[PDB]
């Protein structure tokens, strides 16, 4: 953003959807259902942006956008920045299973 | 979340209890079908058909009476907070009695303290005391398939005894604080109260008749009161009350405490007694009325009462019920004090001050479902049967009735208009104004079992609400041992104003939806008003595999009754929702039209402020310029207008002095700003002189980094709300 | 919220647009005054070359 | 209604213009104030026309000349000698202040070039006692506006709703030796948790009504009259499509 004004504008939509996901935090009084549902309209206002195609002007960023909708084709293009199995199972919870439990784990692993 | 609800409804209806109840209910079918009658008359009515509960809930649990084992069932509404195992439909605990019950159970109470079950029946009263909790699963013993608890008969010597004894009511007293108290209604119109730890000789005994000083004759006359409707049938307890100064000796200060206990009669007069279990006897259980009941009624309010209600509100709300299924809301007031004035020739001087019923309004539910029949038979026959009252455990406006053939759902919309009016100022009117406003109770017909008037009603076995783990829910189970399940809602809602949308718009520079953001409910609460249904079809019970089947023409009007209320009260009010919707999402995309065209106007208008500022730059350069060349004139012809003086004055002789003295003083500054120069120079060239060897980069560790930053967050947001309360305070007091 | 921003802006756009015109005129008005004070001044000038 | 893409870029054009409407206001109200200097200047001009009227006139007395023996200075001549005197006041000042600021720079050069002899560390705690300074300043500002606050509501002259504040926190070292002193501090606010007491009373009586609210609620449902809320069946099967 600071080298490029011709992409920055669309840079700081991505950084600042990257400021909107609904992460857990341990000193937070939140429900689990709170953290979902607010997941839900975080994956509901991602794809929105996919659909309007406001990243298609940088291959990268829409790349970047398919990742954090949990997009299982895209993140195994991915596949040579992910250097083993378990770390491409944690992404793949993160951007399509947040509330997932030790007794669903198995079936993703 | 919210799919957690739907498992409960498939899964508990369909448990391995209420598979047994419906097994052993077939395996007592068989026996009695073959004798020819002979000719006697038993010279006797049929037995009273006493409308039940044997079912309860604890904790999380729900607790039935198994009459064929003599025991408890207890089945678990908690499952495996995670655990990815299903919830297992053949799991219960059985609670069996160490002495069974010696009579049939038409009723089972928990007490108040939640330890003790009450199980009550015609000629008996027996208490099961619960087993001690422990395990991972906090269980009955620890987990064990059969548990047994001990079973205590209460008053057995004299239900054994007399036999022209039978019980009408029957409750625990209300207490949290003392021993287990229970209290009877027997059909000698005398209330009995008796201790867990005597339960064979009753703590208290009261009498309803005004029987004193005609004494030593025998019982007979119990025939003739009852046709009077001279019998106590039902009682219930209000909350902890100060009893009124007037029933005590002027010698008190202490401000005695007891329960107001309400009892109803089968000729629908009220009583009232003062019940205290922590005070000495001296007037304390004095009866009290009969109640008058306001507005007088020519009808005189019924005369087949049948079960009473005091709901926990001030005033008191007492709901009388009648076979004939109807339900009066008495609100209690305390009455009057007579002034002296213009009376004359009463004859006792010892009128207690006793309260007054005020009905609010009453209620006539639909017991069995009301068809078309013909103008012209004046000999069909309402279809009576003794109501069952029950307490909402979550919602304090909103009570519950069971019957014969079905289920009623009663919320008293204006309960909250009457704690408005009682809590505001002593001259608040409009509240009393509020409370006019036709906002009757609401009525809701959630169970029918006799649809039609061929039918054979499946009357209630057990009955309860679920507080918390289903939400608020309700749980009904008919004399086929069949499990019903509504969930609840969790307010009584009153209805809306009238369509927030019949506006026309009036175009001045602001937006008609301002007013619409005050709220953030508004638009979806218009919709939510617009849905509000006024009648609904009951949920019907299925028919059965011995049933008679019924006439085409009766399925014809209940299908046709049906599909009109379907068509008025969900379709109609759907297809509105549908153009209300239309309407406003048009409103929405012209309005967003418009702030483009607005915003593309002010982006032309971008180019004009800048092609205008530009040019009045240039204008006032030029406008400058010359004004300097004026004043470049003027101070030439003013300097030629001082230069034809023909002599020095005193003032130019020695200002001339001082000018002459100036450029010495000039010579020195001129040396030390040189020194200061130098200085500069010499001091420059001696820190060059150190500039080659590297310092180390003080390398704040990412954690104290962000230490710090967390520190000047913390502190410049402390300083927000100084700068902030300094204006706050500065903003209201403006001097 | 996207309305509130855009009336608000509009409200700006023409105040701008208003004071911009009002400083024009009074650079006319400054404009025609150095002119009466010019007029006025340029006799005092010729005054001056005679007497010296 | 829309995308969520159009909704945004109706944000976004309307910020990269309001920042306009800023930077052209600032430079329209700034050239008010030049017009208004401009404005002084030429009303400086028409005073000297007059004073030059004025000057003419009285230099052709033969009174007058026999006076200027005695004239002070011109304001003109006098206003320059005082922007001399002020002047050469102003640059045998700055001559010292510089020259002083110069020495003031240079023992701290030669109080570095000592310090520097002995060792490290004094380039951490200047940060961390300004951060404590600043810190305490923010609590004795806070002391003072609660103060006048009290003050304020003796008086009666505010009246005030509620308001909250807020509370800070600290990151510990990575570098392998605290765990002790970091489980210590555990365990003290482990045994600073461990249990606490119990009451016991009546409950309260309830509220009793007003006899005037008990009154009125009686002449109220004394006089109304209670028609039956029926169960509501359909007013009309005569509208079957059988």
């Amino acid at each position: 953003a600071d080298a490029s004004p011709a992409s920055a504008g669309i840079c700081r939509i991505m950084g600042d959807l990257m400021r909107t996901m609904p992460i857990l935090s341990p000193g937070n009084t939140q429900t689990l259902t709170e953290l979902e549902l607010k997941w839900q309209h975080w994956h509901e206002e991602c794809e929105r942006y996919l659909q309007d195609s406001t990243f298609a002007t940088s291959p990268h960023l829409e790349s970047l956008l398919k990742i954090m909708l949990g997009d299982e084709a895209a993140l195994l293009e991915q596949k040579e920045l992910l250097s083993n199995w378990y770390h491409f199972l944690v992404t793949r919870l993160l951007y399509s299973n947040p509330t997932v439990k030790p007794i669903d784990l198995h079936y993703y692993a | 979340p919210v799919g957690d609800g739907e498992l409960w409804q498939t899964w508990l209806p369909n448990h391995v209890v209420f598979l047994r109840l419906r097994e052993g209910l077939k395996n007592q079918s068989p026996t009695e079908a073959e004798k020819p009658a002979s000719s006697s008359l038993p010279s006797s009515p049929p037995p009273q058909l006493l409308t039940r509960n044997v079912v309860f809930g604890l904790g999380g649990e729900l607790f039935l009476w198994d009459g064929e084992d003599s025991s408890f069932l207890v089945v678990r509404l908690r499952g495996p907070s995670g655990g990815g195992e299903e919830p297992a439909l053949s799991q219960y605990q059985r609670l069996l009695c160490i002495n069974p019950p010696l009579f049939e159970i038409y009723q089972v109470l928990l007490s108040p303290t939640q330890h003790h079950v009450a199980l009550i029946g015609i000629k008996g009263l027996m208490v099961l005391e619960l087993p001690k909790r422990w395990g991972k699963n906090s269980e009955f013993e620890g987990g064990k398939s059969t548990v047994n608890c001990s079973t205590t008969p209460v008053a057995e010597r004299f239900f054994t005894s007399s036999t022209s004894l039978t019980l009408k009511h029957a409750a625990w007293y209300p207490s949290e604080i003392l021993d287990p108290h229970v209290v009877l209604l027997t059909s000698d119109n005398v209330i009995r109260i008796y201790s867990l730890r005597e339960p064979q000789t009753p703590t208290n005994v009261i009498i309803l008749s005004e029987a004193e000083e005609e004494s030593l004759v025998l019982n007979k006359g119990r025939a003739y009161t009852a046709s009077l409707g001279e019998t106590a049938v039902a009682f219930d307890f209000g909350p902890l009350a100060a009893v009124p100064k007037t029933l005590f000796g002027q010698n008190g200060k202490d401000e005695v405490v007891a329960y107001p206990l309400y009892i109803l009669y089968e000729n629908g007069e009220t009583f009232l007694t003062y019940i205290s279990l922590l005070h000495s006897p001296g007037n304390i259980g004095k009866l009290l009325g009969p109640l008058p009941m306001h507005p007088a009624a020519e009808d005189n309010y019924g005369y087949d009462a049948c079960a009473v209600l005091c709901l926990p509100c001030v005033p008191n709300i007492l709901v009388i019920a009648t076979e004939s299924g109807m339900l009066y809301h008495c609100v209690v007031l305390e009455g009057e004090e007579e002034d002296d004035h213009t009376s004359e020739k009463s004859w006792d001087s010892r009128i207690d001050l006793i309260p007054s019923l005020y009905v609010f309004e009453c209620v006539e539910l639909e017991l069995a479902l009301k068809l078309a029949s013909g103008e012209d038979d004046p000999f069909d026959s309402d279809f009576s049967c003794p109501v069952k009252l029950h307490r909402d455990p979550k919602c304090p406006s909103r009570y519950h009735c069971t019957h014969e053939a079905g289920v009623h759902s009663v919320g008293l919309t204006w309960i909250h208009k009457l704690h408005k009016f009682l809590g505001s100022d002593e001259e608040d009117k409009d509240s009393l104004q509020e409370l006019s406003t036709e906002q009757k109770c609401f009525v809701e017909h959630i169970l029918c079992t006799k649809p039609l008037p061929c039918r054979q009603p499946a009357p209630i076995r057990g009955f309860w609400i679920v507080p918390d783990i289903l939400g608020p829910t309700m749980i009904c189970i008919t004399s086929t041992y069949e499990c019903l399940i509504w969930p609840l809602l969790s307010t009584v809602h009153p209805a809306s104003p009238p369509l927030l949308c019949t506006r026309e718009d009036v175009e001045v520079a602001e937006s008609p939806l301002r007013v619409l953001a005050e709220t953030p409910d508004s638009f979806e609460k218009h919709i939510r008003s617009i849905l509000q249904r006024s009648v609904a079809n009951p949920a019907f019970l299925k028919a059965s595999e011995k049933d008679i089947a019924p006439p085409p023409e009766e399925c014809l009007q209940l299908l046709s009754r049906a599909t009109q209320v379907f068509r008025e009260q969900y379709i109609l009010k759907q297809d509105l929702a549908k153009e209300e919707i239309q309407r406003r999402v048009k409103l929405l995309c012209d309005q967003k039209k418009k702030q483009l065209e607005d915003l593309s106007y002010c982006r032309e208008e971008r180019k004009s402020l800048r092609e205008m500022a530009e040019r009045l730059a240039d204008k006032y350069e030029e406008a400058k310029e010359k004004q300097e060349d004026i004043m470049n004139r003027m101070k030439k012809l003013l300097h030629s207008f001082h230069s034809e003086l023909p002599v020095l004055s005193d003032s130019e002789r020695d200002m001339k002095k001082e000018l002459q003295l100036i450029p010495d003083q000039l010579r020195h500054l001129g040396n030390a700003i040189k020194q200061v120069t130098m200085k500069k120079d010499y001091q420059q060239q001696k820190m060059e002189k150190v500039l080659s060897l590297p310092k180390p980069t003080i390398i704040l560790s990412a954690y104290q980094r962000k230490c710090i930053q967390s520190i000047l967050k913390e502190e410049g947001e402390h300083i927000r709300e100084m700068v902030k309360q300094i204006n706050d305070i500065r903003n209201h007091v403006n001097f | 919220e996207n309305g509130e921003k855009i009336t608000s802006l509009h409200r700006e756009v023409e105040k701008v647009k208003l004071d911009q015109k009002r400083l024009d005129q009074e650079l006319d008005f400054i404009l025609s005054q150095q002119k009466e004070l010019e007029d006025l001044l340029s006799p005092l000038e010729e005054l001056v070359k005679e007497q010296s | 209604v829309g995308t969520s893409e159009e909704m945004k870029m109706l944000r976004t054009e309307s910020d990269d213009l309001h920042t306009f409407l800023l930077e052209i206001k600032e430079t329209t109200e700034s050239l008010h104030g030049d017009i208004s200097s401009l404005k002084t200047t030429l009303l400086e001009g028409f005073a000297g026309v007059e004073e030059a009227r004025e000057q003419n006139e009285r230099n052709r007395d033969s009174g007058y000349l026999h006076l200027l023996y005695k004239r002070p200075l011109d304001p003109k001549s006098e206003a320059q000698l005082q922007e001399i005197r002020r002047l050469h006041q102003y640059v045998k000042f700055a001559v010292q202040d510089v020259n002083d600021v110069l020495d003031l720079e240079w023992d701290q050069h030669l109080e570095q070039k000592k310090k520097q002899r002995h060792l490290l560390v004094p380039e951490r705690e200047t940060l961390f006692n300004t951060l404590a300074n600043n810190r305490e300043i923010i609590n004795q500002q806070r002391k003072r506006l609660n103060h006048l606050v009290d003050s304020l509501q003796q008086l009666r002259l505010y009246k005030q709703t509620s308001l909250w504040s807020l509370s800070s926190a600290v990151p510990s070292q990575s570098s392998i030796h605290s765990f002790d002193s970091d489980l210590e501090s555990l365990c003290n606010a482990l045994l600073k948790t461990t249990i606490e007491s119990h009451t016991k009373s009546l409950p309260k009586v309830p509220a009793k009504l007003s006899p005037m609210k008990q009154a009125q609620l009686r002449n109220f449902l004394a006089k109304r009259k209670t028609p039956p809320v029926r169960s509501t069946a359909p007013a009309s099967l005569s509208r079957s499509a059988f």
